Order: C-alpha cells, then structure tokens, then sequence
DNA sequence: CCCTGGAGAATCCCGGTGCCGAGGCCGCTCAATTGGTCGTAGACAGCTCTAGCACCGCTTAAACGCACGTACGCGCTGTCCCCCGCGTTTTAACCGCCAAGGGGATTACTCCCTAGTCTCCAGGCACGTGTCAGATATATACATCCTGTTCTAGAGCGGCCGCC
DNA sequence: GGCGGCCGCTCTAGAACAGGATGTATATATCTGACACGTGCCTGGAGACTAGGGAGTAATCCCCTTGGCGGTTAAAACGCGGGGGACAGCGCGTACGTGCGTTTAAGCGGTGCTAGAGCTGTCTACGACCAATTGAGCGGCCTCGGCACCGGGATTCTCCAGGG
C-alpha cells in the first residue's frame, strides 16, 4: 500500500489548535518538580515545597515560556522565516529587558 | 511471535506491519511462508520502480477632457450628431475603399464588432467619472420608462472610446493573451489613431458651450453638483 | 465570561473562559498584560503566513 | 469588514458595503445605478463578489471557460478576454493612465 | 539531585511552542529554552526562598510564590 | 576636480559616534513643547506646563524613543537587514507589551 | 494648535536613531514613530492630567510628570 | 581586480578667557537627639495533626531514536528604486528683554467625620448534603488534507499548399 | 521543381474534482465530584456616642509661564548625484517534519512517619508619645575654579588615484 504521509507542517497547526483551546499542562509535573528542588538546593539545603507550591511555579513558567515563544514566533515572520532560532529568543529577552 | 509471517506478500508481519498504523492489521489463519521476506520485498520494489503610443494632439484631447470634467465642470452632450457607430462605420468603409482587398476585411469587421461589444460592456466599468454616473443613470431610467434596452453605442461620443484606447494597456497587461493577437490589436489601434489624425478637424471641433447650442459638451448645474459630489 | 461560556456550549464558568474574556477585551488585555492566568491558555489565533 | 475610503473614485459621500468584501462604493459608482429611495433588500454584493464566492468560481469553477466562451461568442477572441475580465472587475470612475501624466508635467493629480 | 535540566523533554518544549503558535521548532531551541527556563526559575524560586526564610518557615508555600512573582510584574491568578 | 562624495553609511556611523558620546538633547524644545499643549488640549483646556515640566517630559520621551530605536536596530540585523523598517517598530512594541 | 505632530522633524528622528545606533533609516519610519510618540505622549500627559486635577492645580508640575512615568515602570531621575 | 602612496575634511590635544555654577562660610531653627512610661507585638515553650517525603506495581501515555523526503534555511545574482551626502535658500529656536495675571505656595478660622469605644445582630463563614453539569467511551460521523484520475489549453512537430 | 507559411495532430501538463484517512465535534449512558442550598453559629461591622484635627475656604504674595516681539546663525527642506542593499528569484542541502519501534518514567493508589505550621499560653523588651532640649542642614552670600568657548595646531584614520 501507501501511507497517508501527512505533509511537513500540517500536524503542526493541528497541535496548535488543540493546545490553544485546551488548558491541560504540557510539562509533566514530576520532572518539573525535581528541577525546582535542585535549583532551590543551591540556596537552602533543608527546604521543602508544597504540592500547590510546585503547582503555582509550573503554570507561571508555562505561561512565561509560551509568551516568550509567541514573541519568538513572530520574530521569524519579521525575519522572513517560519522556524524559531536561539537568536530569536535572545532577541526577545533583550527587547523585553530580561 | 516471529518477525515475518503472512499469506500474501509479507511486510514483516508479527503475530503487526511495522511502520504502518495499528488499525490496518488482519488476524486470519492461512498458509504463511517467509521466503526471506519475499526476497527482500522484491528487490526493494524492483529497486524503486507591452507599450502603446498615442499622438500628442490626442493626449491633449484626453487631458482637456479631464480639465472640462473635473476643473471646468463640463460633461458630454448626450444628443450629439455623431455616435460611435457612425465613427466605426466611417472607419470600416473608408479603410475598405482606400486600400485593396487581400482578405483584411474579415478581421477588420471582426475587430469592429469586438470593439463595439467591448464599448457596450465597458462603458461604466473602467470609464465614466462620478460626475456622469447619474447621467448614465438617467439614460437608463429614461429608456426603462420607454420599454427599450439602452445601448451606449447609439448615443455616446468617440471621446469615451479614446478613453478606452488610453486605458487599453492597463487592461491588456492585466489579462493573459496571445502575442500575435496583441500585436494585431496594437496595429489596428494605431491605424484607428492615424485615421483619427487625418479626420481630426471635422470630428473634435473645439467649441465653447457657453454661447453655442452644439459643442459636444454641456455645463454642470448647481443641483447637478449637489447630487454628484455631495 | 458568560458570553464566552456560550461559545463552546458551556453553562459553567471555567478559568479557560475567564482568560478568553480578559484577552478578548481591548481594555482588559493591557490592564492585565503583566498578569498570569492559570489553566486559561492563550487565544487560538494563527498567523496569516502560517496557513497553507 | 468595511472601509470609509470608497475605492472607486477616491471621494466621500453616501456609502454601501458588502459583508465579505472590504471595498465601499457610492450609489452612483456601480454598474447598476441604484437610488437610496428604492434600494434592494437583503445583502448587497459586488461584481467580483459575484465572481469569487458565487458562480464560475464555486460551482463550474473557471477551468477553461474563457476558451469555450470564445467559441460561443462568434470568435471575438481579440476582445473576448477583455469581455471576460469585465465581469471579474469592480466598477469605478475613469482614471487617467500613468503614461499620460509624464508627457504633461504641468498637470498633477489632486 | 543531578541531571534534572533534562526533565523538560523534547516533546514538552515542542508542546509549549505549539501553544505559542510556533509552526516549525528547531533542534537547537531545546538547549536555549532550557537555559531560559533555568534562568527564570533561578529568580522566582530564589525570591520565594527569601520569602520563606523571613516567614520563619522551612517549607515553601504557594503564597510566597505569588508574592515572588508579583514583585517582578508576573502576578499569577488562582495561586 | 573631484568632490569628496562620501559613500552612505560611514557618516551615519560617524554621526552615531558623535551623538552616543554627546549629552545635549537632539529634539528642539519649542517644537516638542507645542506638541505637548496640542495633545493636552484634547483632554483638558486652559492647561499650562512649567519649563521644567516640559524639560522632564522631553528627556523621558527621547530616552524611550532611543531605547525603542536600539531594539529596532538589533531587530534589523536579526533579520539579515541593515535599514530599519516600520514593521520592525510594530514588532518591538508588541514584544515589549506596549 | 493644529498640525503639531510635524514639530518632530525628519532629521530630529534621524538624530534620535543615531543615538540608538541605527545605521540606515527608512522613509516610512518617520511617520511611524510620530504616531508612536503621540501614543506615548497621550498616556503620560493624561496620567499627569489626573495628577494635576487631583491636587486642585491648573498647571502640570514636573513632580506630576515623574509620578506619571513612575507608575508605568519608566521612572525618571533628575526630574 | 587587489595593494599601496598622497591628500581633503571631520576629529582630537592644547594655549588663553572667564564665568557662572559649584565649594565653603553665618546663623539659627526646625527637625534631630535624650530620658521616662506604658500597651503591646514578638520570642519562646509545649501539642498537635494534616500535608509532604520516600518506596512500591503497573500500566500506559509520554518520550528516545532511526528511516525517509520535501517545506524551508541558507548561499549567490541583479536591480532599481529607496535612501544618504551635499549645495542653497528659507525657517523657525533661543537667548535678550518686557509685562502680566492666572496660579503655586504659605497662614489662619472653622467645620464634620474620621480616630476611638459599647453593644449587638443580621450578614458571613464552616459544615453537611442532595444534586446537576462535566468527563469517560464508543459507534457514528464530520471535516479538511493528501493523493489519484482526468479535461481541456499550450507548444512542438509534421503534412499540405502557394509562390518564385 | 524547391522552400516558407499555414493549419491539423499529438505529447505535456496546470490544476480543479472525488475518494480515502485519521483526529477530533457531537449523541447518549452513566459515574462523579464539587456546587450551591440549608443550618448553626458566631465574629465583624453598623447605630450611637465622645472629642478634634486636617482640609475648604478666604486672603495674601510673589513668582513664573505665556504672549510677543527683532536677530542670526544652525539647520529643516528641496533637489541632484549616486550608491549600496531589500527583495524577487534560483539553487544546494541537511535537518527538522512525520511515522512508528521500543524503552522508560508520570501518575494513580497505597502505605508509614516525621518535618514542621497553626494553636495556646507566657513573659518580655520595644517603640509611639510625652517633656526637654540642641545642633548642623540649608537659604543665601562670598569666593573661586573646570571646563564651554574661541581658535591654533596636529597627528590620524579614510578616500581617490596609480601600479602590478
């Protein structure tokens, strides 16, 4: 036979429409939870984090990365491109002052 | 179990086709062989098997048309003694009786009819400034009250034909056309332009309508201005 | 938010609808521009050059 | 979408607009001249609105209708392409061509 | 705890880009996004760490995270 | 006889060095002062501004516009471009949130 | 007072971009930044108008200009 | 086409003025400093109890990795129309100087509701529970995208015809 | 009799149209889990009262921004010459889109326990407030000096022309 063989980019907008209308959390909780502990280990060895405390940190980081990805994305069309680059991210942080 | 087991030409069926979607499988029992995976999937599927010129007097005619329409506030006289059908008929008979007859009469009349229906279907779509739109409107309603289909050919002057000739490069460049037909149309256009050149005295007579009845132009009134540019 | 709830056939207010209501309003968007909304997502908008 | 520029004579006045078209027209700058006292009811659509979302582009889409149109209209093919392009064009006022502006430097567009 | 910056996996970063409307995702953006996320987390958590020590508490609560995000103009609703 | 005929860009770079090391304000006071009164007259009539009030408003306006111009400049070289564009300014405002 | 947006002249915008390190300036840039400056001025002055009306004063002081810029994260030093 | 010598003009170091803003001085006066005195927030000691840290089973959707190819990133060419450098003639900018009259800044008389309580009670909060909209689930069903088949111009080629 | 022009034949193919494909939009069945109503309090604000103090208002005053001018040299603007670059276009490619094999940990549910934040007393120094006092910050004046201004001179990095 012959598979359907979706063209490169068609599934990209399909994932764009799905994640822009559903509010599920894309990052898994446990990998983000353990990353918080190793970051906070450099500031305080004997430290604990609540279940809702890690919950509050994750959505703030998720929305910040998505907003950064939004500024990263429209920089490509400004640069006559469709692919995000690390120099586009450094463009976004410098303009935003971060 | 296993790696390749199918009754038809196998594609590494495991008791599942690898590289294919899950809901394409079959689980019936028939005579299944390997044959080194149909001899390496049959040798890997058998080893992948436009410029137009206008004379300066005529360009002066268009620019003083523009001056009379927008600045001097003068619109064309509808009951003119000369209509565009008379212009094209005089063109056709004059150039038929001037030269010989080698077969040019066929495409001559073809161009005449094509220009006639082009002027019929292009009077109010490229031409006709907003000042004379209500002129055209009152022509259409005065013909609709008479139960007669109104044609622009019988009543309009050749100045609007000159306007169509002036905007002909824009319409030609905006359409996909053959090269030979375009050059033939250009040659006929230039022939019409030199015909208008030699008959320039008796066709576009410069007259002021402020003191003459017939000057192929009439003047705008106050209510005309208020309903046109209001 | 109640108007946005009727857009997706919902009769209960969900934080997705609250985020949709805030960002849709032109005055509310720049007022809460420095405000993060949890379980709300972003507006489902696609650039013109992205569509094939 | 609506505009307040009326891109048929670049002037102002009484405007009408289409639902799916962002171009505005006056009551006089149209192929059918219509008065506000007897304006048609329902939706109003332009000529290329009738050419884009309506017949010859939705059903019986413009595959080769120009050539069979030429065959139908008794071989006016040196003008039949312009007759076809008449339907796929919005009505507008006359505007002087660009190459007439260069030969007379004394006149400038207002 | 070591090797935890790789917890933000390749499809996890791709899913974040899909929420942001990104059509094409480069292979070099995963290291860049991890560094930006680590930099952003090193400021919010450290600010929340100072809030935790001042409150005479040894566990970080969600209330201090809101206060840490508020002073940087990134206030979070719903805690 | 032959004129100097400086190529474009070098004097532009020279003007960059002369104005980045300068202190004085580039925009004249009187054109900027009259613009402030025209804008304020649409909000409240019979309103006066002090000389130091316009002076404080003018310094902040230049610094905000300069910081926008720097972000416009690095956006151009990000897009493999030398000359800034009006679409670059619109990009800078959206990323900055203004 | 009319047509006061033309007070910001074309080389004045060019001089501002020379301070910003801009190499070349497009001709459509000047019309764009005039609207940007007008939008920025329409927010600070309006905020300073509320500051002036709150103090029962008829003239806008430089103190009110600083507070108008301070609340938007654009604080000015030296008044 | 690339490397190197000489010179036009913007730029940098330096001698001399002096000048107008900065440094130090005169009081003194209003905010900074000293001592006592309580209501009161805070550090400290014991209880606890509800939420987090650590490990287990599995299972399953999430994730690492390999094969293939086409949308797109990047390298290279032209160009022309968009923008810079400079001559020229206006043009408004600011210091020079002058009134001015609304208006910012300061002082006092006086007025009302906010600082501070007593009491309570009707709205507000914790707890218990019937309940009503959301999610799981799957055949059915939209729904647009990709791909296979096709329908007639467009161009190339060859046969036929008139002329020298 | 040979050759250019004209028209029919045939290969190529641009792109609309129909069918398969796979992930979602709906159509119930049913769980389900917080949602809001009811109840029972119970803790915080409202009626009412005591006293007072900071602004509204009036007056003064002096101050300071606006209008309104000549002047003149800095420069905006118009226009000519021209110059290098944004974008249209084409080609190379590799690297990231898509598809799944395969491993691998996220998460649900469960168990145990202590790390520790409220909670309740308890006792204890601490800062607002009240007399009492006091000492250099600051308005302003005298002095003074660092660099703007004005030119003079100069090295110093840049462009145009000549040679290989």
């Amino acid at each position: 036979k012959k598979p359907h063989r979706y063209r490169p980019g068609t599934v990209a907008l399909r994932e764009i429409r799905r994640y822009q209308k559903s509010t599920e959390l894309l990052i898994r909780k446990l990998p983000f939870q353990r990353l918080v502990r190793e970051i906070a280990q450099d500031f305080k060895t004997d430290l604990r984090f609540q279940s809702s405390a890690v919950m509050a940190l994750q959505e703030a980081s998720e929305a910040y990365l998505v907003a950064l990805f939004e500024d990263t994305n429209l920089a490509a069309i400004h640069a006559k491109r469709v692919t995000i680059m690390p120099k586009d991210i450094q463009l976004a942080r410098r303009i935003r002052g971060e | 179990g296993g790696r390749c087991l199918a009754f038809h030409g196998p594609l590494m069926y495991e008791a599942h086709y690898q590289g294919w979607k899950s809901s394409w499988d079959e689980w019936v029992g028939y005579d299944r062989i390997r044959a080194y995976n149909e001899e390496n999937i049959a040798m890997k599927k058998r080893l992948a098997n436009i410029s137009l010129q206008i004379p300066i007097k005529l360009k002066s005619v268009l620019v003083d048309d523009w001056e009379y329409v927008t600045k001097d506030k003068k619109i064309c006289r509808l009951p003119a003694d000369v209509t565009v059908e008379m212009v094209l008929n005089k063109y056709e008979h004059e150039v038929s009786q001037e030269l010989e007859s080698p077969g040019s009469q066929s495409q001559l009349s073809e161009y005449c009819a094509g220009l006639k229906l082009y002027f019929d279907k292009c009077l109010g779509n490229m031409l006709l400034y907003r000042l004379e739109r209500l002129q055209y409107d009152e022509l259409l309603k005065k013909s609709s009250k008479d139960q007669k289909p109104l044609v622009p050919i019988r009543i309009y002057g050749a100045i609007h034909l000159l306007r169509l000739i002036s905007v002909l490069p824009e319409l030609i460049s905006s359409t996909t056309m053959d090269l030979q037909s375009c050059q033939l149309l250009i040659k006929q256009t230039e022939d019409f332009l030199v015909w208008l050149l030699m008959h320039v005295d008796e066709y576009f007579n410069d007259k002021d309508p402020n003191r003459s009845d017939d000057a192929l132009y009439v003047n705008t009134s106050s209510q005309y201005e208020g309903v046109a540019l209001g | 938010a109640g108007n946005a709830a009727r857009d997706n056939k919902k009769t209960r207010i969900i934080p997705r609808h609250l985020q949709l209501a805030v960002r849709n309003d032109e005055e509310l968007n720049k007022l809460l521009g420095r405000v993060t909304i949890a379980q709300g997502g972003v507006l489902p908008n696609i650039q013109s050059v992205l569509l094939p | 979408e609506n505009e307040d520029f009326c891109s048929a004579c670049n002037q102002s006045g009484s405007f009408l607009c289409c639902d799916t078209c962002p171009k505005s027209f006056h009551f006089l700058c149209l192929d059918p001249p219509i008065d506000p006292n007897n304006l048609p009811k329902g939706d109003w659509h332009c000529n290329e609105c009738k050419f884009k979302i309506f017949i010859n582009n939705s059903m019986a889409t413009l595959k080769k209708i120009e050539s069979n149109f030429i065959k139908q209209n008794n071989n006016v093919k040196i003008f039949a392409k312009l007759l076809f392009n008449i339907d796929s064009h919005n009505p507008k006022q006359f505007q002087l061509p660009n190459y007439i502006k260069e030969t007379f430097p004394a006149v400038k567009t207002g | 705890l070591r090797d935890n910056i790789q917890g933000i996996t390749k499809p996890a970063i791709r899913r974040l880009a899909r929420r942001g409307g990104v059509k094409r995702i480069s292979g070099l953006i995963y290291e860049e996004t991890r560094g930006v996320l680590k930099v952003f987390l090193e400021n919010v958590i450290r600010d929340a760490v100072t809030y935790t020590e001042h409150a005479k508490r040894k566990t970080v609560t969600a209330m201090d995270v809101v206060y840490a995000l508020k002073r940087q103009g990134r206030t979070l609703y719903g805690f």
